[PDB]
RNA sequence: UGUAACGGGGCUAAACCAUGCACCGAAGCUGCGGCAGCGACGCGCGUUGUUGGGUAGGGGAGCGUUCUGUAAGCCUGCGAAGGUGUGCUGUGAGGCAUGCUGGAGGUAUCAGAAGUGCGAAUGCUGACAUAAGUAACGAUAAAGCGGGUGAAAAGCCC
RNA sequence: CCCGGCGAGGGGAGUGAAAAAGAACCUGAAACCGUGUACGUACAAGCAGUGGGAGCACGCUUAGGCGUGUGACUGCGUACC
């Protein structure tokens, strides 16, 4: 089964309207460190709610 | 004596892609698709000079009526009416005369009136 | 075209246009459809057709002014800078004369310049009469392109 | 004040100082033309239903410019049979202004 | 003052680096880096770069406060396409494009 | 008389027949052969 | 010149009540049709409505010739298969007596967007009272 | 530009006889 | 398949028969402007009549393109060709001017000669779309973790 | 010199008449794909135009109509070969 005419750049778009990515609603700031991170996630820095959770 | 046709074969395709602006899709950005359509614009333009001219007496008609009616007379008789009494405004004028000149009309509708009388 | 006379594909069932030549005219690299040959532009004038037209050209050339009948008509030495000054002193730039004896030094003090050609009477043909401005013509010239024409 | 007046086949209901565009006239640009068969004139209670023209009505008017209206482009096209006319065309118009009207 | 950083032929379909320039368009670059940190896609490392570059080069070109900058114009066009071919069943080839595209991002104070 | 203004005489250079040129030609299209059988065709025709 | 067209920002449509007590029922819905879509008034223009607002009343009486109470059958599909109803007039005034006048003005009225527009103008009571006391509409006789 | 056909390659289904 | 044997709404006339008088209604006819073909008539034009839907096909008259002479001329770094807008202009194929781009060619006129006009040929070559960010990523023998290296490690090293 | 992996790519600087002549380099069309702006578009049925046409935005030399862009609504309208 294939196309029996080429769709449109319209319908293209169309289809295309619930494609875009949505970005983190904010990112949370560790009480101790300061760094930011996803909610519910360790720092860069191995810190998780003020407390060094993993070292360097 | 070799002849290169890239030069003129551009103007023709500009032209009738230039003729084919605001037409959707394909119909402005595609030549053969343009093509088409430019042809059958003009096609359509043809036949819409005649229509024009009778879909503005339509309009016309209508609005004496709508008018004439307004004075107590229907259009077959108001115009049965006006020639009678040998008045000779078109229709066109009279529409216009209906909608900005009510006192006028209601004179010409009573002009025609006393002729059928 | 140089190439082989296989067909490219089978007739049928490839989906594709048929094909018998790599060397067809529709196709890139293919032969010229109507390719030409060395041809002859030669057309035949018939020699009263010929002769009747210098007649006309030389009648014009009368009416119009553009025919200087001199005399004698020589340079003393195969200089340029002799025939440019003679010329100049003539008033013509750009002219065709027209000699009996197509005199060599004449013939040499010429070549250069190229609004100027000197040919014999015999050698006269009808555009080099149209196209140089002036024709000036040796009194020898004159009466052997009469003679000549008739 | 109001006019109407029948020109180049068709009417035209004028008021004096309204630029009309009429078919062409052969009349000079500085010539002005007086139009006699005024159909009807109307002044507010006063309306002149001329039968069919008012009698001594009379519209002044000074050419003010001859010139060709906007290129209209005529094409002719018969589908499948090899059939394709092009032409173009620019009616010609004279435009006059109204200098006055004449009960 | 208009700072502009492209990476050309960046590997990567334009369609799928779009998906991502749509998300910093028009953000402060600071807001817009943070985004990019935390998006799950390859093409938001590239855009990354591109959008630190363009920072990098209106402070030592342009002397621009990064605090000020934001993302004024990001757009990505398609680059040349490498092709390449891909066997498939019965002797059948088809080839395939690999998309490039280039991605200019393009911060200003205003 | 100059080589820019000698003109053939009207009537003595008739130009030719263009088939395939378009609609507004005339010889456009079938060129003046006609709907198939044996004369439209290229090399086509009985002998004498 | 160019023939003026009624314009929609500025058009000024009224409002008039009538009852639909013994009213034909077709003879009714064209002189409703004709006045919801400005037909009776000179600026008349086909692409603008320039109808009027017509509240209708005692929908329930509007009357009709013939055998027609019993025999005047409105069809309709569901879109299922096998979906064709079927309503008498008379049950249709007893269960829905506004909707025999509605769909004889919509099918008198212009097919398209405008056609519904205008069809909007047109509020249909099955009784002799309604809550448009505000648009003050003036008893109009048809 | 297209490329050269590929020769007669296995078939999926017999192509029905119409008969 | 759904009313489905007035196009519909609706109609007791908004049906039908008769009589009559209005009106609507076409690219028909007339009015107004313009163009062309043909025939008369006068003096080259004017005046008058009339004609102008077309496939195959016949007849006539043109536009434009490359090339030769005219042209060792003319135009052009004070911006050629080409590109791309804009305005004007002819009944058409077109033409002309001009902004920008371009960076060195172009070419009046009247003649001459053609590889002289493309949307189709399941046409040929190249480029780019669509399906679509879809199917799939090639044996279902299978991976997990620590450390290392690194810009980055499920895949590399231990 | 700066960002970058002693990357790719880029931003400066400099060369040049010109760097949108930077080597994927003369000019740089079209299909095709984007960013921005103006108008329209989520009660609306079909060759997507055409004939009418409101509103809105813009630029104009009365404060004026005009020009340009868009085109709600409406008549007619089933591509080409
Ligand atoms: C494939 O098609 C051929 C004809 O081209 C035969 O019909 C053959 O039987 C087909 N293959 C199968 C598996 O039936
Ligand atoms: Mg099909
Ligand atoms: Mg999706
Ligand atoms: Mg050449
Ligand atoms: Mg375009
Ligand atoms: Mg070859
Ligand atoms: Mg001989
Ligand atoms: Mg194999
Ligand atoms: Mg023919
Ligand atoms: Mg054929
Ligand atoms: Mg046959
Ligand atoms: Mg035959
Ligand atoms: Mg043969
Ligand atoms: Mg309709
Ligand atoms: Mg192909
Ligand atoms: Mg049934
Ligand atoms: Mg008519
Ligand atoms: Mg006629
Ligand atoms: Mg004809
Ligand atoms: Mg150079
Ligand atoms: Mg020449
Ligand atoms: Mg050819
Ligand atoms: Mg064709
Ligand atoms: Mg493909
Ligand atoms: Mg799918
Ligand atoms: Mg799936
Ligand atoms: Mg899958
Ligand atoms: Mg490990
Ligand atoms: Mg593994
Ligand atoms: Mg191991
Ligand atoms: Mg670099
Ligand atoms: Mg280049
Ligand atoms: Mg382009
Ligand atoms: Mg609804
Ligand atoms: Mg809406
Ligand atoms: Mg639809
Ligand atoms: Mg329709």
């Amino acid at each position: 089964a294939v196309q029996q005419n080429k769709p449109t750049r319209s319908k293209r778009g169309m289809r295309r309207s619930h494609d875009a990515l949505t970005a983190v609603t904010s990112l949370s700031v560790d009480k101790t460190s300061g760094e930011k991170h996803l909610r519910h996630h360790i720092t860069a820095d191995g810190y998780y709610r003020g407390r060094k959770v993993i070292a360097k | 004596a070799r002849v290169k046709r890239g030069v003129i074969a551009r103007a023709r395709h500009k032209k009738i892609l230039k003729q084919a602006k605001g037409y959707y899709g394909a119909r402005s950005r595609v030549y053969r698709v343009a093509f088409q359509a430019v042809i059958k614009a003009g096609q359509y333009a043809y036949r819409d000079r005649r229509q024009r001219k009778r879909q503005f007496r339509q309009l016309w008609i209508a609005r004496i009526n709508a008018a004439a009616r307004q004075n107590g007379i229907s259009y077959s008789k108001f115009i049965n009416g006006l020639k009678k009494a040998s008045v000779e405004i078109d229709r066109k004028i009279l529409a216009d005369i209906a909608v900005f000149d009510k006192v006028a009309f209601t004179a010409l509708v009573e002009k025609a009136k006393a002729a059928l009388a | 075209v140089t190439g082989s006379g296989k067909k490219p594909w089978r007739q049928k069932g490839t989906g594709r246009a048929r094909s018998g030549s790599i060397k067809s005219p529709i196709w890139r690299s293919g032969g010229v459809t109507f390719a030409a040959r060395p041809q002859d532009h030669s057309q035949k004038v018939n020699k009263k057709m010929y002769r009747g037209a210098l007649k006309s050209i030389l009648s014009e050339l009368v009416r119009q002014d553009r025919l200087i009948v001199v005399e004698k008509f020589s340079v003393e030495a195969p200089k340029t800078k002799l025939l440019a000054q003679k010329l100049k002193d003539m008033a013509l730039e750009d002219v065709l004369i027209i000699t009996g004896e197509l005199d060599e030094n004449l013939f040499l003090a010429a070549r250069n310049l190229h609004k100027v050609d000197v040919r014999d009477a015999t050698g006269i043909d009808p555009v080099s009469l149209i196209a140089f401005d002036k024709v000036v013509m040796t009194a020898d010239a004159v009466k052997q392109v009469e003679e000549m024409l008739a | 004040m109001y006019a109407v007046f029948q020109s180049g086949g068709k009417q035209h209901r004028v008021s004096e100082g309204q630029t009309v565009r009429l078919e062409k006239l052969d009349i000079a640009t500085g010539e002005t033309v007086e139009f006699a068969e005024v159909l009807m004139i109307a002044n507010g209670e006063e309306v002149k239903i001329g039968v069919p023209f008012v009698d001594g009505g009379v519209i002044k008017a000074e050419v003010v410019a001859h010139g060709r209206g906007e290129k209209v482009k005529i094409v002719k096209f018969r589908r499948r049979k090899h059939y394709r006319k092009q032409q173009g065309h620019r009616q010609w118009f004279t435009d006059v202004k109204i200098t006055g009207i004449s009960a | 003052m208009e700072t502009i950083a492209k990476h050309r032929h960046a590997r990567s379909s334009a369609q799928k680096v779009r998906l991502v320039a749509d998300l910093i368009r028009g953000k402060k670059v600071s807001q817009a880096l943070d985004i990019l940190t935390y998006t799950n896609k390859k093409a938001a490392v590239l855009v990354k770069k591109v959008l630190e570059s363009a920072i990098a080069n209106a402070e030592h070109n342009d002397g621009a406060d990064i605090d000020d900058l934001k993302v004024t114009k990001i757009f990505v066009d398609e680059g040349p396409s490498m092709k390449r071919i891909m066997p498939r069943a019965k002797g059948r080839a088809d080839r395939i494009l690999k998309r490039t595209s280039h991605i200019t991002v393009v911060v200003s104070d205003r | 008389m100059r080589l820019n203004t000698l003109s053939p005489a009207e009537g003595s250079k008739k130009a030719g027949k263009r088939l395939g040129r378009g609609i507004g030609s005339g010889l456009g299209k079938t060129g003046g052969r006609g709907h198939k059988g044996q004369k439209s065709r290229s090399g086509g025709g009985v002998r004498r | 010149m160019k023939t003026f067209t009624a314009k929609p920002e500025t058009v000024k449509r009224d409002w008039y009540v009538v009852d639909a007590t013994g009213k034909t029922l077709g003879r009714l819905a064209t002189e409703l049709a004709r006045r919801l879509r400005g037909k009776h008034k000179a600026e008349y223009t086909p692409h603008v409505d320039t109808g009027d607002y017509i509240i209708v009343l005692n929908a329930d009486k509007v009357a009709v010739t013939g055998n027609k109470r019993t025999d005047k059958v409105y069809y309709h599909h569901t879109g299922h298969i096998g979906g064709i109803k079927q309503a008498t007039f008379e049950e249709m005034i007893a269960r829905r007596p506004e909707r025999v006048i509605e769909i004889a003005v919509k099918g008198m009225l212009p097919k398209g967007p405008l056609g519904r527009a205008m069809f909007r103008k047109l509020k249909v009571y099955a009784g002799n009272e309604h809550n448009h006391a505000a648009q003050q509409p003036q008893v109009l006789d048809i | 530009g297209k490329p050269r056909p590929y020769s007669p390659r296995p078939t999926s289904h017999p192509r029905p006889i119409r008969v």
